[PDB]
């Protein structure tokens, strides 16, 4: 019942980059990090085992290739490929291919991701409600002409008009008999659909019955207006596609994203520069060079400076550090500013203490005492 | 490997010894666990439908589904780290919402189960038979009893009504609506809602749904509406040893304002519900939950408005708790509604015994 | 803020109403047991009236004769009523005219069209005016619109699509349907004119007709310019949309609470049921408010005045409502129905779900369900009327009758069957 | 050009009615049923043909019907050699071959 679909392909609509018949897409070295290391990192989230992975005609060892090097997972990946697509649609001819294997609900996700939003909560919602389709929109920048149709109503969160403008139309085309029954829509002219899917068993005699699929966008999704007549039975809640409102940046690259991203990326995120030993508590933490840091560690909004040992076991919330710090054996911290030459520890519950310069923390019981210089 | 940690609002002082406590948004848990049971207790935890009933009856489906679903392993038999899994699912049940006296009763039945067939027996052989026993007692001990209880309140009234109602107990809906339809007389109900979850609004909608004359209240508007009206109902959860009223929210003020005024009540009672603990007091355990069930202002539930109140943890020097399960008098409501058509409430455990 | 004067729309929707509305004016017939005109002058006065006047038309002297009667005639009044008498027979285009030749004229100046009576509170209302005002010059009239349970359903007069914005609260479209009764020209239009500058557009239908609007300075002066705007609604908001005077705003005031005109016949039913029960906020009759009243509030959503009875053994369902001047016989079976002032009752009546006006005799073994018996036309010996039975002006409904659902009775002592003379149709009697 | 009538329409939703429609057939002198026929051709809507106004499913812009009507007029119907008025209906093998009254010649139209 439980299965994950992953995408990866080709991209020739972006602007430059790419020439070469062995440079891809797969292995982009933009910022030293690939880009499908969020992607992995979300399926690490996840959990699963039987994640089936599809590739179209061109390229049958290089993409291979890439995942194997770097690499944490050390799972059982599979990968087919099936040779029938030539690039005019991504994966709805593969989905007309193979049907009976699948076991249940599934959940798809293309190779262009860049996520900062929460993880399994989108999938939570999905089971939730129990629906036949789920996909999500995100709002444009403020920083440096009309769009595109979007449509939204919520008492529960659903969507009412979805097909795209390319070939715009001067007028708002929608049906009234859709209108009739749901009498508080609202236009919005901000959003943007970013690649997020979320489908059921149902829909997989549908396609066989009448093929109708188009672009994996302009029909996917589609039939869901149930009014005026009806000429088709139904397969054994309404048939109608969800969709949910956020806030933080998680943009997508298919038209104008190349340049935007790495901005966004380089000013913020999760921060590697030295080596690490690594699930963990903790979520966003900040992390510096030249240090030798150990597992089961705590950070609760936290930012270091240069140089900061952390040895064996211990709970940060809230607390900075300033040039050259010693850290060894038990320490608990609860709201702390700390200068310079500082040597914390000793096996203590600190809250409302401040520490100066030039100490080394001694095991004794201290009430309101700010810790001086020299006594 | 799974970590509790950072609990909402103040503790305040009394009643600190029952588990209501944490893993409200998932992160992180164990490996190789099914994920059905999981969502069941997460939808139980966020219902404000619920009531005594078709919980048990939930829980048992799952069970059953389970049991369909069942693989025995290529190597160990049916029942080896199988304990260990149940004992993992019946842990993170309680965690996510306290098992009642019918989940006692149920996880005894499954227990009784496992004692009949015991390490022995292959695949789809014993399974087959399994599943088909746990329907024909489903058959059985449920819906025939719930059938019994209708054609019982079908015969209890005689000539003319007025009632005064409350409970979201689905029996006392499916009475009320058999009143209405396949009776035809001069019926008339008069609804009490109750704020921690929605019930009143609930029946008013089923009523709705059928199209009747109906008048509507709430916990303390009561006084005026007697100024002709008779008949009063309620709906208990679960009846203890001891003979007291082991039920949820308003019921007890209802009853004690209709001895007052001259016309007592009538609950209706289940022939399984009933338990070997023995209590008599709100603190010894008690149906509690997170102090957000007291925040929604006026009319209806999801409204959310910035203006007097919308703090927990900020709100310093304050200690806020509320109750869910009460433990109503034993000598107030006159008649129950069991299996043995009618009698007083001096059986207390006549039935658990019986076995 | 202060000095605001009243000017109503009187004696104008005649003939709307589709057997009434011909011998006297439009306004004076009792609306809850005791006349209409009071409960929007109380409305006008709670918002803020300095003086009263209205554009009275239909026989002037019984107008008159009301005025001479009435609380704000004599000096102890903040407002006199002085009506405006002009010219027969004249549309909104043609009234505005004429007050405009009469001259009394002022800034921030009060218009409200027909009759209304509701609860929500005015000041507030007009200091948001003020401030719109203050805002910027090209600021014109006030719109009043609240919501309704969610589907439209009893709605196909005014059915009003409106889409709004929510920054601003601005109009953008206006159309009326006759969908829900005769499904014909089912349409729904969005103007491109303002499509690209507002960006928040939001679809809506479900709100309720008020037709209360705080005018400023600008409007009469327009009404001057364009004798096109001979209407108020369907004309004028159009014009506005597509910039006739070029970039001017419009308020549309947006309220949780319920508001509603007076409009039709099954509108004005639940107009009064609501008035009975407590839907609008204080709105009550017991408080009283003309001089001779003397009207007492009881439990069970009931309402009696003095010399009121009614006679023991009556098993009922839920809220009765009757007059002064009442004598109520023994054993009848009632739910949900309202009898007039001076209606007698003999013995053995069945009702449901009714309201009845002044002095009208409920006789020996009748039906009165959903429908309507106006002053003086009174039910005799078994008659059987169903749901939408509307009557006038003095049909004496005598000798057994059988009139079907949503039947039609002529009023004025001619367009539709059942005249005023002995016995209603069912066997051919009249002139 | 004058011979095309100005059409007072409004974009009229849930389906496209047309009241001007009978105007246009009388004045370009050509049969309503065509006029739906082509319609047809153009979108994918059902509807019902009534005799004066027509009653066609579809919720579609005044603006798009207008350049629609203004196809018909140009590409659709008349002569490059000529710029002539009266065009009539005749039948000659299966698919429609219009023909002008001015003069006399033949012309293919069906893209």
């Amino acid at each position: 019942s439980i299965q994950a679909f992953v995408f990866c392909g080709k991209g020739s609509n972006l602007a430059p980059m790419q020439h070469s018949t062995r440079l891809p897409k797969a292995l982009l070295p933009i910022g030293n990090r690939p880009m499908i290391e969020y992607v992995l990192d979300w399926c690490d989230q996840a959990d699963f085992k039987e994640i089936s992975v599809v590739a179209p005609v061109d390229e049958i060892e290089l993409i291979e290739s890439g995942l194997t090097s770097f690499l944490n997972s050390n799972h059982s990946h599979h990968l087919q490929d099936p040779k029938k697509i030539n690039f005019i649609s991504t994966g709805e001819s593969l989905q007309k291919e193979l049907l009976p294997r699948i076991n249940g609900d599934f959940v798809i996700l293309p190779c262009d991701f860049v996520t900062d939003i929460p993880p399994q909560v989108l999938v939570d919602q999905f089971r939730n409600r129990d629906d036949n389709n789920l996909a999500m929109t995100i709002y444009y920048k403020n920083s440096l002409k009309q769009q595109q149709f979007f449509t939204v109503y919520s008492e529960i969160l659903l969507d009412v008009y979805s097909q795209r403008d390319v070939t715009k139309t001067k007028y708002l085309q929608i049906r009234s008999h859709l209108l009739w029954n749901y009498p508080n829509l609202t236009v919005s002219t901000k959003l943007l659909n970013s690649f997020i899917y979320f489908c059921s068993f149902e829909l997989c005699q549908l396609l066989k019955l009448g093929p109708q699929s188009m672009s994996r966008q302009a029909s996917f999704k589609d039939p869901f207006t149930g009014n005026q007549q009806q000429q088709n039975p139904p397969t054994t809640i309404f048939i109608l596609p969800n969709e949910t409102l956020f806030i933080r940046a998680n943009n997508l690259n298919a038209y104008m994203d190349a340049n935007r991203f790495v901005l966004k990326i380089k000013s913020q995120t999760m921060f590697t520069k030295n080596i690490q030993i690594q699930a963990a508590i903790g979520a966003d933490a900040i992390v510096d060079p030249k240090c030798q840091i150990s597992a089961h560690s705590n950070v609760k909004m936290s930012v270091l400076g240069t140089q900061a040992n952390i040895g064996s076991r211990c709970r940060v919330a809230g607390s900075l550090l300033f040039p050259g710090v010693h850290l060894g054996d038990e320490v608990i911290l609860e709201n702390c500013i700390i200068g310079p030459m500082a040597k914390i520890g000793s096996k203590c519950k600190l809250s409302n203490c401040y520490i100066e310069g030039h100490y080394v923390v001694e095991p004794k019981n201290n009430f309101k005492g700010e810790t001086l210089a020299n006594v | 490997p799974g970590i509790s940690s950072v609990i909402p609002t103040v503790l305040e002082q009394s009643f600190d010894n029952s588990s209501l406590i944490s893993v409200k948004e998932l992160l992180l848990n164990k490996d190789l666990i099914h994920p059905s049971i999981l969502l069941l207790t997460s939808h139980l935890a966020h219902y404000k439908i619920v009531g005594s009933i078709p919980r048990c009856i939930a829980m048992l489906e799952v069970f059953q589904i389970v049991i369909k679903d069942y693989q025995t392993p290529k190597g160990t038999t049916l029942s080896r780290n199988l304990t260990s899994y149940l004992s993992h699912q019946i842990d993170l049940l309680k965690k996510a919402r306290p098992l009642s006296v019918t989940m006692g009763n149920a996880i005894r039945w499954l227990k009784q189960e496992i004692s009949l067939i015991d390490p022995s027996t292959p695949d789809k052989a014993a399974k087959k038979d399994l599943c088909e026993k746990i329907g024909q007692f489903a058959k059985e001990k449920i819906e025939l009893a719930d059938q019994l209880i209708i054609d019982n309140a079908s015969t209890q009234i005689e000539e003319s009504t007025t009632i005064v109602t409350y409970g979201s107990s689905k029996v006392l809906t499916e009475l009320l609506l058999h009143n209405a339809i396949s009776l035809k007389k001069n019926i008339k109900v008069i609804v009490v809602d109750s704020r921690p979850l929605f019930e009143g609004r609930k029946m008013a909608e089923t009523l709705r749904n059928a199209g009747v004359n109906v008048m509507y209240a709430l916990i303390t508007s009561l006084d005026t509406i007697f100024n002709d009206v008779d008949y009063v109902f309620l709906g208990a959860h679960s009846i203890l040893s001891n003979g007291f009223l082991y039920s949820r929210a308003g019921t007890a003020m209802l009853a004690m304002s209709a001895k007052r005024r001259n016309i007592p009540v009538l609950v209706c009672c289940e022939s399984l519900k009933f338990s070997q603990r023995v209590q008599l007091d709100s603190v010894t355990f008690n149906e509690l939950a997170d102090p957000n069930d007291l925040v929604n202002i006026d009319y209806e539930n999801p409204v959310e408005r910035r203006g007097n109140k919308g703090a927990l943890l900020n709100q310093f020097i304050k200690e806020r708790k509320f109750e869910k399960k009460k433990l109503a008098m034993e000598n107030k409501p006159k008649g129950n509604k069991i299996g043995g058509k009618k009698g007083s409430e001096g059986e207390s455990k006549d039935a658990s015994n019986e076995e | 803020e202060d000095r605001l004067q009243a000017v109503v729309l009187t004696d104008s929707y005649e003939t709307r109403f589709m057997p009434l509305t011909a011998v006297k004016p439009r306004c004076l017939l009792p609306l809850a047991n005791v006349p209409l005109i009071e409960y929007t002058l109380e409305f006008l006065a709670k918002a803020g009236v300095h003086e009263v006047f209205l554009i009275c038309s239909s026989h002037a002297n019984q107008i008159n004769d009301y005025i001479e009667n009435s609380k704000w005639n004599l000096p102890w009044s903040p407002f006199k009523i002085t009506t405006i008498m002009s010219p027969e027979a004249r549309c909104t285009g043609d009234v505005m005219r004429d007050l405009d030749n009469r001259g009394i004229i002022t800034g921030d100046f009060i218009l409200v069209s027909g009759d209304v009576l509701t609860n929500i509170d005015f000041s507030k209302m007009l200091e948001f005016h003020k401030k719109m005002h203050l805002q910027d010059k090209d600021h014109i009239s006030t719109m009043c619109l609240s919501k309704a349970s969610t589907y439209p359903k009893t709605r196909t007069i005014e059915p009003a699509a409106f889409v709004l914005d929510k920054s601003t609260s601005r109009c953008i479209y206006y159309q009326d349907l006759p969908l829900p009764s005769s499904r014909e020209k089912t349409s729904i239009q969005i103007d491109p004119e303002l499509l690209d500058n507002v960006d928040e557009f939001v679809i809506r239908n479900d709100l309720i007709d008020c037709r209360i609007d705080i005018c400023t300075s600008h409007v009469p002066l327009i009404f001057q310019e364009n004798f096109d705007y001979q209407s108020l609604r369907t004309d004028f908001v159009k014009g506005v949309i597509s910039s006739d005077i070029l970039g001017k705003h419009i308020y549309a005031y947006l309220t949780d609470e319920y508001a509603v005109r007076v409009e039709s016949w099954q509108t004005y039913d639940t107009i009064s049921q609501d008035f009975l029960g407590r839907w609008c906020y204080p709105l009550v009759l017991d408080s009283n408010i003309q001089d001779d009243q003397t009207y007492s509030y009881e439990s069970r959503h009931i309402y009696k005045e003095k010399d009121v009875v009614l006679a023991q053994s009556c098993k009922i369902g839920k809220c009765t409502a009757i007059g002064s001047g009442t004598k109520i016989g023994e054993g009848t079976k009632i739910e949900n129905s309202v009898i007039g002032r001076n209606c007698q009752i003999g013995e053995n009546i069945r009702i449901k779900n009714s309201f009845i006006w002044d002095d009208c005799i409920i006789g020996n073994n009748s039906i009165i369900d959903h429908s309507l018996i106006a002053s003086n036309a009174t039910l005799g010996s078994n008659v059987r009327l169903n749901d939408g039975c509307i009557i006038g002006f003095n049909v004496k409904i005598d000798d057994n009758m059988d009139l079907d659902r949503n039947t039609k009775i002529s009023a004025s002592p001619q367009d539709l069957d059942d005249q005023t003379l002995a016995v209603s149709i069912v066997g051919d009697k009249g002139v | 050009k004058f011979r095309i009538p100005p059409p007072v329409c409004l974009r009229d939703g849930k389906k496209t009615i047309f009241s001007n429609i009978q105007d246009i057939a009388e004045k370009l002198h050509r049969s309503p049923e065509h006029l739906i026929q082509y319609l047809f051709a153009e979108l994918g809507t059902s509807g019902s043909v009534d005799g004066k106004r027509l009653v066609i499913k579809g919720k579609f812009q005044s603006k798009q019907m207008e350049n629609v009507l203004r196809r018909y007029i140009l590409e659709y119907v008349t002569c490059k050699t000529c710029k002539s008025i009266n065009t009539e209906l005749k039948r000659e093998n299966r698919l429609f071959f219009m023909v002008c009254k001015s003069c006399g010649s033949t012309r293919s139209v069906s893209s």
